[PDB]
């Protein structure tokens, strides 16, 4: 119950921090970078999490 | 990276080995004076110290661009994927070479300046007309013409396999071939043994899709295509049915009849523009040769006219030879009898009718085929 | 329709299953079937039934332009369907001719000259040698074949031409009784008589 309730408690900031984008994967580069494409906008060359 | 391709004594000679000596002697004298900068004043790894700071340099996103013009003191106009524009500069580590106009370049996120330069991503057309894999066998396979097989040979293989005894004679080799005939006759099968022989890169097209539904499309189309056939190597262009784009018409199409001379022209341009050709075969074929402009086909643009004639009865019978030689074929049947079933059958009928015969067989699951199978085949097929 | 679908079974079943059956002749296996008939007598439904048994992915071009934008982005050829067609290697292309085409003059005689037939040929002529990837099929359904252009009837090109004719009594009371099941009926209908009062029909 109390990890619940703590939980609970740091939802509140947790929830403040921004939101992120969605894009569509073109085709890979070296190195662990990518090519992306979000739709409103142009193309953008991005590296990758080490997950 | 090319050293010296003056290799021609290629044995033991004193003068080859003298040569590859002096080369592996120059080479550890670069490489020690290369290395002993490293050895007493580094002052940086300089094989990732370089490679760190330029990526720190660099900002972690960098996005597409389209150049629009090019100052030479190191600056240009940047068109953004929205659309507005800047005045940008340009670093030094950006191999200003490739900076041509309407390339993809990577600018950096703040201040939009050149930081590189982007590779293309080939195209949807080149996958669309480009052959890849031979299709079938030889020359072995025709049979019957043996004749005008020796010409193509002198046309398109010769010049590429042995380019010595035209440089002694000193002449250019014939620049175009057409070939013309009644329908159904063995045209496009020579050119699918030419596409199996060779080695350049074969590019197919049908002229039935040269006309489109837009205006000032077909020109387009046809720059486009030389474009592509130019760029690569050298190559062989392969178009068929020419003709069909001035017998039948369609409603599709914008224009009425002036712009299929428009793509004429174009295509009039491109076979002899004063442009500089380069290295590139063209190889035409029709069986309605009485319709299409003599503008198209005069010496110059079509040097050589090749004529298929309906088979004669000794290729008649080599013909059903090569169709019926994997064919588990009975000892009754005769192919004089079937020689001249139809007085002026082509080459397309005597494949249609073993074929026919096959199938026939094989709806009883037998294996053997007997007279009665050809001799309904052949009504089936012919007689409608 | 019993003979039609062991006709279509030959040509479209077996050389799928069993390619060295037929490589035990040595003869080319087949790739163009073209069926023809008044309209209404079944023959979409049987290129579709074919296509649902022997699990091939049915695909119909009609040369729209809304579903352009799935094909590619400006697609000035045609053939470039076929980029979607081997992901998918088992499959069919299937095209049907508009039921009004003429020879004098408006349609199909006048205007356009073949639309639908201009297609057929550039997919033939592809895969005639110069295709790769094999299982690939092409179907038609038009109506009165005389008004087909020469070039489409060299006796090399069609390998299989199939015939619907308009049902006979026996066919129209087979129709009839398959497509009264989906409604509630009373003991007794002498639907015999509800077929021999219909003559010279579609079904
Ligand atoms: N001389 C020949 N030798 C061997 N086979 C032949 C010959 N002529 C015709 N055939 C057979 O007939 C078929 C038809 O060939 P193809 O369609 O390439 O002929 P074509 O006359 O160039 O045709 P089209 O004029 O219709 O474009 C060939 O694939 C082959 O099976
Ligand atoms: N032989 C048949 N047996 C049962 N139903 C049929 C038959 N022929 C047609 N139908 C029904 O009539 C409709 C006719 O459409 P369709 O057969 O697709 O026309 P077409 O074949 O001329 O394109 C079909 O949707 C089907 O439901
Ligand atoms: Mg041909």
């Amino acid at each position: 119950l109390n990890a619940k309730v703590r939980l609970l408690r740091e939802e509140l900031q947790l929830l403040q921090e921004q939101g992120s984008y969605v894009g569509e994967v073109v085709r890979a580069m070296d190195k662990k970078k990518v090519l992306v494409k979000v739709h409103p906008e142009g193309k953008f060359v991005v590296d990758v999490d080490k997950n | 990276a090319s050293k010296l391709p003056l290799v021609t004594p290629h044995t033991q000679c004193r003068l080859k080995l003298l040569k590859l000596e002096r080369i592996k002697d120059y080479l550890l004298m670069e490489e020690e004076f290369i290395r002993n900068q490293e050895q007493m004043k580094p002052l940086e790894e300089k094989q990732e110290e370089e490679r760190s700071k330029v990526d720190d340099l660099r900002g972690t996103p960098m996005s597409v661009g389209t150049l629009e013009e090019i100052i030479d003191d190191n600056h240009a106009i940047v068109s953004t994927s929205v659309g507005s524009e800047h005045y940008v500069s340009i670093l030094s580590f950006v191999d200003k070479d490739l900076l041509e106009p309407g390339c993809s370049v990577l600018l950096n996120h703040k201040v939009h300046a050149v930081i590189g330069v982007l590779m293309d991503d080939t195209d949807p057309l080149v996958t669309v007309m480009k052959v890849e894999k031979a299709p079938q066998e030889t020359y072995a396979d025709i049979g019957g013409l043996d004749n005008q097989i020796q010409e193509i040979k002198e046309s398109v293989e010769l010049p590429l396999t042995h380019p010595e005894y035209y440089e002694e004679m000193g002449i250019k080799p014939p620049k175009g071939v057409i070939l013309y005939g009644p329908p159904g006759t063995g045209k496009t099968l020579l050119a699918k043994a030419v596409a199996n022989q060779t080695s350049a890169t074969f590019l197919r097209v049908v002229g039935s899709e040269l006309i489109q539904k837009y205006l000032g499309d077909g020109p387009k189309l046809v720059r486009e295509l030389f474009r592509v056939a130019e760029e690569h190597a050298p190559s062989i262009v392969f178009i068929d049915e020419i003709d069909a784009i001035g017998t039948k018409r369609y409603d599709s199409n914008s224009g009425g009849e002036r712009e299929i001379q428009r793509t004429m022209l174009e295509l009039l341009n491109q076979l002899d523009g004063f442009d500089s050709r380069g290295d590139v075969k063209v190889i035409m074929a029709t069986n309605r040769i009485e319709t299409l402009d003599p503008a198209l086909i005069r010496p110059g643009r079509i040097d050589r006219k090749i004529e298929f004639p309906l088979p004669d009865e000794k290729t008649k019978k080599r013909i059903f030879q090569i169709h019926t030689s994997r064919m588990t074929l009975a000892d009754d049947v005769t192919l004089d009898d079937l020689i001249m079933a139809k007085d002026d059958l082509s080459g397309a009928d005597i494949k249609a009718i073993c074929t026919e015969a096959g199938l026939m067989a094989l709806r009883e699951r037998r294996m053997k085929v007997t007279n009665e199978d050809f001799k309904k085949s052949k009504e089936n097929v012919l007689y409608k | 329709l019993d003979k039609q679908i062991k006709e279509i079974k030959e040509v479209i079943e077996l050389p799928v299953k069993h390619p060295e059956l037929f490589e035990a002749l040595g003869i080319a296996q087949p790739k163009g079937v073209l069926l023809y008939g008044p309209p209404g007598t079944g023959k979409t439904l049987l290129a579709r039934a074919v296509a649902h048994h022997t699990d091939c992915t049915f695909i119909r071009v009609s040369g729209s332009e809304l579903v352009q934008k799935f094909i590619g982005e400006g697609a000035r050829m045609v053939r470039e369907l076929f980029v979607m067609a081997r992901e998918h290697a088992p499959s069919i292309i299937f095209m049907d001719e508009i039921d009004s085409i003429g020879s004098s003059r408006l349609e199909g005689g006048s205007g356009g000259d073949s639309e639908v037939q201009r297609t057929m040929l550039e997919l033939l002529n592809q895969l005639d040698g110069f295709e790769a990837t094999k299982n690939i099929k092409v179907i038609m359904a038009t109506n009165r074949i005389d008004i087909l252009d020469s070039a489409l009837l060299r006796p090399g090109r069609i390998d299989r031409k199939i015939e619907f004719p308009p049902p006979n009594e026996e066919a129209r009371l087979d129709i009839l009784k398959i497509h009264s099941r989906k409604m509630n009926l009373t003991r007794g209908i002498n639907l015999r008589k509800i077929a021999e009062l219909m003559p010279g029909a579609s079904g």
